[PDB]
C-alpha cells in the first residue's frame, strides 16, 4: 500500500525530473574523453599548485 | 568552458617543470627583495630625488 501511494503521489512531477536529469546527464556524457583529459590535466596543474 | 579549460591546462601542464620551478623562484626572489625593501624603497626616492 506504501508503494502503492507513493508512485500515485509522485507520478506527475516525475517526467519532468526524468527529462532534466537526461538532459544535464547527456551534457557531460557526450563529452566523456573531453572530461577525462581536462581531469588528468586539472590534476597536475592542481598538484603543482598545491605543492608550492 | 571544458574545451577552452582543457586547452589552456594541457598547455600548462607541456610547460609543467617550467611551471612549477617558477614559482618557487618568483617567491625567493620575492621574499629576498621584501628583505631588503625599505633600503630598496629609499634607494628609489634618492635616485629620483
Amino acid at each position: 500500500n506504501v508503494l502503492s501511494e507513493t508512485v500515485d503521489q509522485t507520478s506527475p512531477h516525475l517526467s519532468a525530473a526524468l527529462d532534466g536529469v537526461a538532459r544535464f546527464s547527456e551534457t557531460i556524457g557526450k563529452r566523456d574523453e573531453d572530461v577525462k583529459k581536462l581531469l588528468a590535466s586539472a590534476n597536475k596543474v592542481a598538484t603543482v599548485l598545491g605543492d608550492r | 568552458v571544458i574545451k577552452n579549460l582543457n586547452t589552456v591546462l594541457d598547455t600548462t601542464v607541456r610547460h609543467q617543470k617550467q611551471f612549477d620551478e617558477t614559482l618557487v623562484n618568483f617567491e625567493t626572489l620575492i621574499t629576498g627583495l621584501k628583505n631588503r625593501a625599505d633600503p630598496i624603497a629609499t634607494s628609489v626616492a634618492d635616485i629620483s630625488d
